[PDB]
């Protein structure tokens, strides 16, 4: 009919998205099927969930997941925005470029590098950090044994490497507004921070409402690769989070059935988190 | 532009002081271990450096450089990167070009299966078992294959393919040019900028890749550098070999860390300009 | 070469959204001939269906003999220059004009002839050699042409060329298609939003209002007489003078409007007016002079001044009867201190009236 | 309220790009005056500096007695229309007119009040609740006007207003504005790239080319007496001819032109050209006309028609003399079958001459 006079003529066009989806099939959408993982091996299951349900180590690492998933929306995601903002009122030009290029540069730093930056740092008696507090005498702390330490040195590293680059988005939005909003706004007699708040904030907030359902999205994933690394015995507690659990007993643990159940119950949440944020996004924000 | 009013010139000069002390928090620590690499394990050991080098001696560099694994690695990488960025290039451009013009009759239901993989995974263990009975662990094709596509690589290609006038593409239809020689004759060269977000995300994506790396590589000579990076520098558990190069030698154990993460971010801080010299040339 | 292209009851469909109503047209070999009519209607969407960039969703048409429906762009012996730089900005200008003849023929084909005429044609001999990069909007259209030109098909085909195009080369450009359709006489199909490039460059002109087609024929006729208001009020430097009007008292002799005014009305054979119909009164602003060199008695109006704007050694009054305003096209420099009452005289020989349902050209 | 503003000597610099010339310009109060000219020049540049967004590099302006150059835009008692769109599309339209005054609030019946006027002169009224991301561009621009008129200032500024409208719209526009400062009457400077809203609008115009300041005077002067052939080729509805020309055997009496024909001169004294001189002759196509003004007693120019281009009631009539080519409008139609030879009739008195190097105007 319509369909098949097409086909010949994308024939070529037609080709190119196959591979595309045939990989999408095999890598993604295939171990879809290994999510009936949830009977070991012989079919069930929906037990070890109840057995899920009850740990004394697990029900705390998502108690830690939620908990690291708000201190990383409270510090981390608003930090972008206000660079970006500290970055728009330099004047001076190459100062700001200096600026940029410093900043952006530690998200090039690969994360099992900026775990070893923080063991080299925070080392008792060998660390600079702690050599630098004995200078002024505040003596010295073992920073990653401490559970009480881990979460401040986490997200401060984070917005360390990554919140210069996560802010170029932010800087590039008020960027594509005309000027004739503010140079109307100044005529007016506005004052800089008049402005932030009345027009370039509201302007942007489009932009902040698309980024922080994306953020949402993976909530609860936050710091995988970072504690995996550096989280110690004693830190345990504290640090542990479902998606580190998943991992600990999935490959290391070697138990794969209670793991991808785990994995469902987490991949379910985001899952179900962002269109609770999708739809109050879209809604209230355009 | 036009200066005047107090309640800016004050709060122009205290956020541009701000800044720079941000940026310069944001900067120590590149000097210090570039300084720290290069001093003295005794040095060091105690209370010196804090910024600049002290006793100098340039040792510890001497032992990352006849590293075996350490070279081994960064090869790893170099192929990883190179050829992981065309396998996903191959994978990614035809795909969303496609994916571009709307007389496809999937491209409503062709767009749902892979932008759906966005907010919806499989989890952590079923991707690893589907990687093992399709044969490809410990396997450096399989880390090819295994991560190209990104479903938003794709759906940006598409975008910049779409935001391009359909005038060239029906121009050379008129001419009589079909399809793929249409892709590499001119919406390719036209979609240069969208090339480099792709070519550049995929490119930091390989090599400061970690996780899927450790996990499905197994024969140490196929380890990509972060990988064997865990090890040495954060880990922190060492041969006695390497104890009893400490004390013949007088650099340190921390010492060798910097210079080993320095030898690490060079090729970083390289690429770092050339992605910034990239970005503003007008790029649609 | 120079051929006939029939247009027979062509219909798009998209979703359920019928685009165009089977708009029919037949065009002489040869012949100039303009579509033109305001956004949102089906003029590029006609062109680009005989350029067979989209399907015929029913209906037939075709050049020649040769019915193009079921064929292909690259044998229905047509081009196109599109509205937005169809040259690739990578390629020389060179090889952009002789881009569709390089796909296959070389050496036996020469294209170096082709190239010559073309390139003396827009007169590019510096540019052979350049790139769309460092090219102006007008030179790039020009090359643009040469694209077309070097391909030598049967039927021209224009989408918008000019309307990205600044004022000032508008009017070059457009001198330059009259004068290069004289020199080479090949048949072209051309597309406006703009009335000014309709009514220089056509032989015909047909008019489409959306989707529809509103009318056809020579310049002068859409001009001297409209089918409807809206053909009235789209042709033409100024709009003409469409306000409201009635009949009353006689038929074939008084017209009388909103401004306690009344005008006697040329017999005409062939008008059938009712007495007390509904109608709208138009007048071209040309065809509109002030208190009257010459005239007079039962030719005018009465008015009061709203505002005059100097144009040229022309001048535009804006004067204002009823409820409603006419504009009058004067000529000269003088002084029209606005506020106060004016008589303006009305050709007798240039009215038009159009009823007030049946929307078409009554008088 | 109503006030006079007086430039002297302005100049911009930006690094060492001295942009405007210190061009010096006095206003009068309740005066429209329109700055035009081409691109690149400083005619926004220097209204920018008017408004304070730009710093004066050089030389002062002042508003009546209040020297603004080192003032703030707040203080300066001046309100500006931009070229883009100036209203913030978040907010409603009642909430951007009022916007400036919200700033330091002070009351909501003050406010209130303004906007009970501005609504009123643009019809803005049903439009209050709207938004701008529902609105027409014109629409649009007639809110944001209405964001000026609601600061009641002593000065309107205009930047290129109508540049992003389509044309039905500006000649719509054009006429509001005209007649909105016929009921308001406050001092406004305005800024375009087009000819036509120069000529209407101001009571003076300043044409200024690459920086420098070309010409000041009424919309009739520059039209009737350039001050050089940029500023004839500038203004008037087509361009005026400008073709070389010469002198050779008498002075005040015969000029010859390249096409093998001469044209007698009328005496005009104070002119004094030397014969021989080397000059370009200027004449508009409207001060041209055909061989119908019977029998040419001053022995007028020979030609050879290029094209015709049938517009309106008018015609646009392309003749080839020499190497170059002269454009006259002609009213009518009529046969002008191209590739004849035709007899055109210049008017005497509309001549204008303006030598070769000396680019100014001589005649």
């Amino acid at each position: 009919e319509r369909l098949w006079k097409d086909i010949k003529r994308d024939w070529l066009l037609y080709a190119m998205l196959l591979p595309t989806i045939i990989w999408f099939l095999i890598f993604l959408y295939k171990p879809m099927i290994g999510l009936q993982m949830a009977f070991k091996q012989p079919w069930i299951g929906f037990d070890h969930f109840v057995t899920l349900f009850q740990s004394e180590q697990f029900i705390r690492a998502i108690k830690n997941t939620l908990t690291l998933s708000g201190l990383s929306l409270l510090f981390g995601f608003p930090m972008p925005i206000l660079l970006a903002l500290m970055i728009n009122e330099v004047y001076s030009k190459g100062y700001r470029k200096a600026v940029q290029t410093i900043v952006y540069l530690p998200h090039f730093i690969s994360i099992v590098i900026v775990a070893g930056l923080v063991v080299t740092f925070l080392s008792p008696s060998t660390g600079v950090v702690n050599n630098m507090l004995s200078w002024i005498g505040l003596d010295r702390v073992y920073f990653l044994t401490q559970p009480e330490w881990f979460r401040p040195i986490y997200i401060s590293s984070n917005i360390w490497k990554e919140a210069g680059f996560d802010s170029i988005v932010y800087l590039a939005a008020i960027m594509s507004i005309n000027p004739a909003l503010y140079e109307s706004a100044q005529v007016d007699g506005a004052t800089r921070w008049q402005m932030i708040t009345r027009i370039t904030l509201p302007c942007i907030v489009p932009t902040i409402a698309v980024l922080l359902v994306i953020r949402l999205g993976h909530i609860l994933e936050v710091g995988f690769e970072y504690i995996i690394l550096l989280y110690q015995p004693t830190t345990y507690e504290t640090a542990d989070v479902i998606s580190t659990y998943i991992y600990r007993l999935g490959l290391q643990g070697a138990r794969y059935d209670i793991a991808t159940a785990a994995g469902i119950f987490n991949a379910v949440v985001a899952l179900v988190i962002v269109l609770f944020a999708n739809h109050m996004s879209r809604r209230i924000t355009k | 532009t036009p200066f005047y009013s107090r309640s800016d010139r004050i709060f122009g000069i205290v956020n541009a002081v701000l800044l720079g002390i941000f940026a310069l928090c944001a900067l120590y620590p590149i000097i210090y271990i570039f300084s720290m690499s290069i001093s003295s394990g005794a040095a060091v050991t105690q209370g010196r450096v804090f910024l600049l080098p002290v006793d100098i001696d340039f040792s510890a560099y001497g032992r990352v450089l006849h590293d075996k694994l350490f070279w081994t690695s960064y090869a790893n990488t170099i192929f990883y990167t190179v050829f992981g960025v065309v396998t996903s290039l191959i994978f990614i451009v035809p795909g969303a070009y496609a994916l571009s013009k709307p007389r496809i009759r999937g491209r409503r239901v062709f767009g749902f299966i892979i932008a759906f993989t966005m907010w919806f995974n499989a989890g952590m263990i079923p991707f690893f078992l589907n990687m093992r009975d399709l044969g490809l662990l410990d396997n450096r094709f399989g880390i090819l294959i295994g991560f190209a596509c990104n479903a938003f690589n794709i759906i940006l290609m598409r975008n910049y393919f779409e935001s391009i006038s359909a005038s060239f593409e029906e121009a050379a239809r008129m001419d009589g040019a079909n399809d793929l020689q249409i892709l590499w004759k001119v919406y390719i060269p036209l979609a240069k900028p969208a090339l480099a977000t792709i070519t550049l995300l995929c490119a930091i994506s390989r090599w400061n890749g970690y996780f899927w790396a450790m996990v499905l590589l197994r024969a140490e000579e196929k380890i990509p550098l972060q990988v064997y990076l865990k090890k040495t520098i954060v880990d922190l558990n060492v041969n006695e070999e390497f104890a009893g190069a400490l004390l013949t030698n007088s650099y340190s154990m921390e010492t060798v860390v910097g210079a080993i993460i320095v030898m690490s971010i060079i090729p970083v801080i390289i690429v770092y300009p050339v992605v910034q010299k990239y970005f503003t040339k007008g790029v649609m | 070469m120079v051929a006939s292209v029939s247009i027979q009851n062509v219909v798009k469909r998209y979703d359920k959204t019928t685009v165009v109503h089977g708009v029919s047209l037949d065009i002489e070999p040869g012949e100039f001939v303009v579509l033109v009519g305001p956004s949102g209607c089906g003029k590029s969407t006609t062109l680009r269906m005989v350029a067979g960039l989209e399907e015929i969703s029913g209906g037939t048409i075709r050049i020649d003999g040769r019915v193009i429906n079921d064929l292909a762009p690259k044998d229905r012996d047509v081009a196109m220059v599109f509205q937005n730089y169809a040259l690739y900005p990578h390629l020389n200008v060179r090889d952009n004009i002789s881009f569709g003849l390089r796909l296959k023929r070389t050496k036996k084909s020469v294209i170096d002839a082709a190239v010559k005429t073309a390139a003396d044609i827009l007169g590019l001999q510096p540019l052979l050699e350049r790139k769309p990069s460092d090219l102006s909007g007008g030179q790039r259209q020009r090359v643009a042409m040469g694209r077309a030109i070097v391909r030598d098909p049967k039927v021209f085909l224009f989408d918008q060329p000019l309307s990205n195009l600044d004022a000032k080369l508008r009017t070059q450009m457009r001198a330059e298609i009259k004068r290069l359709h004289q020199r080479l006489g090949t048949t072209v199909i051309y597309v406006t939003h703009d009335q000014v490039e309709a009514m220089t460059l056509a032989d015909r002109i047909v008019v489409m209002r959306d989707g529809l087609i509103e009318q056809i024929g020579k310049p002068m006729d859409l001009f001297l007489h409209p089918a409807n208001t809206f053909v009235a009020s789209f042709i033409g430097s100024p709009p003409m003078n469409l306000m409201p009007a009635r009949i009353a008292v006689d038929s074939t002799q008084h017209v009388e409007l909103n401004g306690g005014n009344r005008i006697s009305l040329l017999p005409r054979a062939g008008t059938h007016l009712a007495p007390g119909q509904e109608v709208v009164f138009g007048i071209r602003p040309e065809d509109v002079t002030l208190d009257g060199v010459e005239g007079s008695e039962r030719a005018q109006i009465k008015a009061t001044v709203d505002i005059v704007e100097p144009l040229g050694s022309e001048s535009i009054l804006h004067a204002t009867v009823g409820d409603h305003s006419l504009v009058v096209k004067v000529g000269g420099l003088n002084e029209v201190h606005p506020g106060d009452p004016v008589t303006l005289h009305v050709d007798l020989t240039r009215v038009h009236l159009f009823d007030a349902q049946s929307q078409a050209s009554i008088y």
